[PDB]
Order: structure tokens, then sequence, then C-alpha cells
RNA sequence: AGCUUUGCGCAGUGGCAGUAUCGUAGCCAAUGAGGUCUAUCCGAGGCGCGAUUAUUGCUAAU
């Protein structure tokens, strides 16, 4: 959580998306005292180096940055926004909502599985690409 | 091992956990053989039956190997049951230690 | 009884709480692994 | 019979050695200080040549009361304390106090059960007359092996100087005395003053690894022990290299300050400290990234081979098809879900049975392949 | 005069393997690398890191 890096003003976030032509912009929008920010904090902690060839992660905490909260819908406790080449890469979940995570996930995995996912589609050109899971579930049984 | 332990009978019939027998047909022949008896279900006298089903708890990890090499020797020239013994002393080995 | 070949017993059979705990885990660990196993690895999983 | 009688010149040697040194107790307070050492050496070796002759007359005296014991106690002197204990009637061996200070608990119970099954019989009187004295005088010659010992681990501080500091006086004085003398050991390679003292200590029922195989003195030095497990060889190694160095040095009697032996520990510790480090950074290679669209590639005997490999053999291809409305026996009990589809089948396919390929056979690595060639 | 042995070069023909080749102004190493059999014996490289389509180029299509 705290080892990544995060950004304080709303034009820095902007900078971030902007600033960037080449990899994806993995932003967790959300605070990261809250325990589900910090359950996927750390996720995004432990394959920062993995993706940085394709991916780079910045935070941001809404009430330093209450510029986005509205047109993004950041109410939500914590939320996952993917960005290609200043566009926002729409990613097609088994939830309802299909422009964010909005949930905090446990494995190291599958987070580069969507991330890689993502970029992947990014390139080609599209706006919404689909992630390999499926979650309408959990998976528990 | 098994080919020569079964052919000259090293093992009783009573230790069959998997003989010829498979373990359903294992349960009805010792089904049958507890009604098979002379007087089993006979109480008249005030005699009783009584049948006991436990397992030797943790048999694998109380295993001392050097007394299982002396065990073995007896039925296994000194050399094979040297190589067992040393085979089961070896390094476990996890992911990481 | 074979000595006189008369029905004098009677073994009622009965599958103990074991082996329907062990399938209910079998089953279960077939249900979670199947992140990306398709219907048919499932089904021949199960019906085995 | 023969053998106390031999002894009994070196009994008398041992004496004068014994007021020889009980002198150097009172002299160190023209006949040198250096000769008292060599003879003493010369004395220790033959008494060595003693007990190893008496240690075989025990062992063949003693045979007929128990035939086995030999082949589970290798070591001499444990042999005849093993055999001046357990007497004639081995019913002396159930929660023993002196067997422990002389076996291990596992070669304890080893012997133990041996004795349990024994085709021995009992010995005469006139047996209890050779071998309790064999024994006596066994322990007597131990005793001055230990008191001649100590003075020449004493004395190792002006004999070898070099030696006495790589790996102390003590282990320096076992490794001398078994090796026949400095100027015996100075011709002795590096690789044989390992195996210095190297008992072949009987596995029992281990893994040879267990009980440390080819291990020697040098392995048993302070030095040595202070590091961990899996060093212990490799440190070994060199601690002996390092030991044979210093003493083709003090064979000659040169550096009798220690200069050269110093210089060897600084060394040896040099390295010590070298393998004990710690790793160092090793940096986290990223992922690679989502390949592009196309990329050239070479072709020739090589992809063809790969094509070769990995190609679809008419009887891999024959199986992925699986005919249409054909219920089959379910094959392969254990894991149903496994069919043949058309191979082997009624339904389609051809006349013959589908010939299976070579270029699919399994096959072992050239590295894999170099290990069998070289352990056989 | 030929014959012939060995090492190192230049090419030629052919076979074989691509879970392997290569680097070492990194470290250690016959003053011993490394040791499972057989150890009073054995006895040459090993380790760590980097490159990699498990050596590397062109030509050739798409």
């Amino acid at each position: 959580s705290y080892m990544l890096p995060h950004l304080h003003n709303g034009w820095q976030v902007d900078q971030a998306i902007l600033s960037e032509e080449d990899r994806v912009v993995v932003i967790r929008f959300g605070h990261d005292w809250d325990p589900t920010c910090m359950k996927m904090d750390e996720v995004l902690y432990s394959i920062a180096e993995k993706v940085k060839n394709f991916a780079v992660i910045y935070l941001v905490d809404i009430t330093e940055v209450p510029d986005f909260n509205k047109m993004y819908e950041l109410y939500d406790p914590c939320t996952v926004m993917f960005f290609f080449r200043n566009k926002h890469i729409m990613i097609d979940l088994g939830t309802g909502n299909n422009n964010k995570i909005n949930w905090a996930m446990e494995d190291k995995q599958e987070m580069v599985d969507i991330i890689e996912t993502v970029y992947r589609g990014a390139r080609k050109g599209r706006g919404l690409v689909v992630s390999p899971k499926d979650y309408s579930t959990k998976y528990r049984y | 091992l098994w080919y020569e332990a079964d052919k000259r009978r090293l093992f009783p019939p009573w230790i069959k956990p998997a003989d010829t027998e498979p373990p359903p047909l294992l349960v009805y022949k010792w089904c049958q053989g507890i009604n098979n008896l002379q007087d089993v279900w006979e109480t008249s006298e005030g005699e009783c039956n009584v049948m006991l089903e436990s397992r030797f708890e943790k048999m694998y990890e109380k295993i001392d190997l050097t007394l299982l090499n002396r065990l073995l020797r007896l039925i296994v020239d000194h050399n094979i049951a040297d190589y067992m013994t040393a085979k089961n002393n070896v390094v476990i080995n996890y992911k990481d230690m | 009884n074979e000595v006189t070949k008369e029905r004098t017993a009677q073994c009622f059979l009965r599958v103990d709480d074991e082996s329907m705990q062990r399938f209910h885990n079998r089953v279960r660990q077939i249900l979670m692994a199947s992140g990306s196993t398709t219907f048919t690895k499932i089904v021949n999983k199960w019906n085995t | 019979a023969k053998l106390w009688d031999s002894k009994m010149f070196a009994e008398i040697m041992m004496k004068i050695e014994e007021y020889i040194s009980k002198q150097a107790k009172a002299s160190e307070v023209a006949a040198p200080e250096y000769r008292v050492i060599v003879d003493a050496n010369n004395l220790t070796v033959e008494i060595e040549n003693e007990l190893n002759i008496i240690h075989k007359f025990i062992r063949d005296k003693y045979s007929k009361r128990f035939p086995e014991l030999e082949s589970l106690v290798p070591n001499a002197l444990d042999y005849i304390r093993t055999v001046k204990e357990l007497g004639n009637s081995l019913d002396k061996c159930k929660n023993n106090e002196n067997l422990q200070q002389i076996l291990t608990n596992a070669t304890i119970m080893v012997v133990s059960v041996t004795a349990s099954t024994t085709q021995g019989q009992q010995l005469s009187e006139e047996e209890l007359e050779r071998l309790e004295e064999a024994c006596d005088m066994a322990l007597e010659l131990n005793a001055s092996k230990h008191r001649i010992y100590e003075y020449v681990e004493s004395r190792m501080s002006f004999i070898a100087p070099n030696l006495s500091i790589i790996i102390g006086a003590s282990t320096a004085a076992k490794i001398m005395g078994v090796a026949g003398g400095l100027t015996n050991l100075s011709k002795m390679p590096a690789c044989n003053i390992m195996l210095l003292g190297a008992q072949r200590k009987t596995l029992s029922g281990f893994s040879s690894t267990s009980v440390l195989p080819h291990t020697g003195y040098i392995y048993h030095s302070d030095i040595v022990q202070s590091l961990p497990p899996d060093l212990r060889r490799k440190a070994a190694r060199l601690v002996a290299a390092k030991c044979t160095l210093a003493a083709r040095v003090d064979s000659f009697h040169e550096s009798t300050e220690g200069k050269v032996g110093y210089e060897l520990k600084d060394e040896i510790e040099r390295k010590f400290d070298k393998w004990q480090e710690p790793p160092p950074v090793k940096q986290v290679k990223p992922l690679p990234a989502p390949l592009d669209g196309q990329r050239k590639k070479r072709g020739g005997r090589r992809y063809r081979k790969m094509k070769e490999r990995l190609g679809l053999t008419e009887i891999r291809k024959q199986a992925n098809r699986m005919s249409f409305g054909e219920i089959e026996e379910d094959a392969y009990q254990e894991d149903l879900g496994f069919s043949l589809g058309h191979l082997g089948k009624s339904g389609s396919g051809r006349v013959r049975q589908t010939q299976v390929n070579e270029a699919t056979k399994a096959r072992i690595s050239k590295t894999l392949q170099r290990t069998l060639q070289k352990q056989s």
C-alpha cells in the first residue's frame, strides 16, 4: 500500500494517465487505510515489479483528490481503473459493473492475468476487453 | 519381494489388507466367518461375543529404522534389507526446507 | 450356516460417515478446481 | 600368551617413556628434548602395532561365544571393552550403563538383538584367563597411549608450531601419532591426511550419509565443526590441504615462529567467511510484455524435427475423432472420459491398424544420459 | 625415400543431438576444483550472474 507511488492532487493523476503510452495505468482509487483497500494494495505490491514492462501502478486517495468521485462513481470503498493511452479500458467481469473492479481480491496471479489481458486487448485498439475468469459467483462451494 | 513372499508363504491368511479378495468380498467373508462359528449366537449359559476394531495409531511414524533392519534381515538377505532401511533414511524436501 | 444351511443371521449394511464425508469432500474439490476446466471434464470427474 | 610376552619389551619401553615424561615435567620446570618426542612417537606406534594383534587374538578367541559382534562393533577398543563387559553370559545387556559409555544406543540395541539369536556356546574357564588378561593389557595400552598423547599434545607447541595452531595441538597429536610421525605424514597427500583415523563405522540400517562416511580426525576438529553441516566436507578438504601445507613446513623445521602457520590460518578463515557470506542482491526481472502480431522465424532441419516431434501423429489424430451416436463401453475403469474415439473403432478409419510412429518415442536428456554413463 | 604417432590449424564429406550453447576487466581453483559406490582412495574445473527462438544469422513468403 504505502510502498506504491501516491498521487496528491487532481492534476497529478491526469498527468500519470497522460505521461504514458506503451503500458497500462492501473489506478487504485480509495483509502489506503480501508480494510478492503489494504487487502488489494498488497496484491498490487506483490506484482508491481513483475508487471513493470506493461503496467504502472499509482494510488489515489479520493479524499485527497475529490475530483473524480462524481464522474467515475467513486463510492465503493475500493476501485481499480485501467487506462491506456489516455483511454479508460472497460473490462467485462462477471459482475454487473464493467468499468472497475470494486472489490479487493486475494490471488497475485489473477490480477496479473487481468492486467495482461487489458494490455493485450488495448494494443489491438479495443475499448472493452473480456476477463478470463467469471465473477458472477465466488467459486466457494 | 511380493512374488517371493507369495511363492513362500510369508504373510499368513489373516493379514489381508488387500488379498485376492476385494474389500467388499472381504467384508462378506468376515461376516460369514462370524456367523459360521459353532455357538456364536447362543447365550443360554451366559457367554458373550466381543469384537474390537481399532488401528495401530501412528504405526508408520513409530518405526525405528535399525529395528526394522533387524526384522527384515530375517526374511531377506542382509544387503536388500540394508538397501530398504537406507532408502527410508533420506532427506525430505519441500519448496524451501 | 454352512454346516446346517439355514438362515440364522442378518447383516444390515450401511455406509459409514467417513466414506460419505470423503465423497462430499471429493465433490467439493472437483467443484472448486473448476476455474477453467471444461464442463465435460467436470462431469467426467463427477461420474468417475 | 605370545602377544603378552611380546608386549613385555614394549611395556619396559613404555615405563622408560613414562620416566622420561615425568622428568620432562621436572626438567622443563646430550639427550635433547626433541628425541624424547621422537622415541615416544615410535613407542606409541609400536603399542598400536601390538594393540591390533591383541585385538585380533581377542576376536579369534571370543568368536566361539559370539561370532557376530565384531561385524557389529568395528572399532577395536570398543570391541575389547564390549567383550570385557558382556562376558560369557550375555544377559548383562538390558539397561546396562557401561555399555552406553562405549556403544551408540542404536548399536547397543543391534548387538542386544544379535545376542538374543546367538549360535555361539559358552566359554570355559581357560578362555576367561586369556580374554580378560588381553582386555586388561588392552586397557593398559590405551592408558599408555593417552598418557603419551597428553605429552605430545603439550610439546607440539614446539615440535610442530605451524601444524599445532591450524587444527589445535590435540587433533594435531591425534593425526601425527596415527600417521607414523611428522616425516611419515609429510610424504602423505592431503587426500590421505583427511582419512587419518577414519573409522569404518558400521551403518545401523541407516543411510550411509547419516553415519559420516570417509570422515577423519580432521573432520572432527574444532575448526571444521564450527561450520554448518553442509560446508563441513568442503571445509574439511581445505583445512586438510592447509594442514599438509603446514606439515611439510614443520617437517623440515622452518617458520618455527608460525608465520606460515598464521598465513595458512588467515587463508582458511578468509575462505570460511567467504563461504558464509550472505548472498548478494538479485534483481527480480519483470514478466515479458505480451507479444506483437508476427515475427520472422528460421526454418531447416531443426525446424523440421520440431514439426515432426509436435506434429499430429496419425494415431494421435485418429484418437481426437470421437464418432457420433455410437455408445462404447467405458474403457479404463479407473478414469472414464478417456475414450480413444476412432482409434480401434468399427465406425470409421483404416482397415489396417494405425501403425505406431517412431518420431514420438520418449527420449532422455543429454545430461541425464551422461549421468547414466558415469554411474555405470 | 616412404611408413607412422600426437597436438594445433584450414577446409571437405557424412552422421547425430537443439532441456542447450555461450559469455566470466564476477569469485574461487592442482598451494586442489569436485566427490554417490571403491576413501590411507579419487582427483579438474566449479560457483554466481547475464544473453537465449534452450547458440546465431541472413534469404524467403504471408
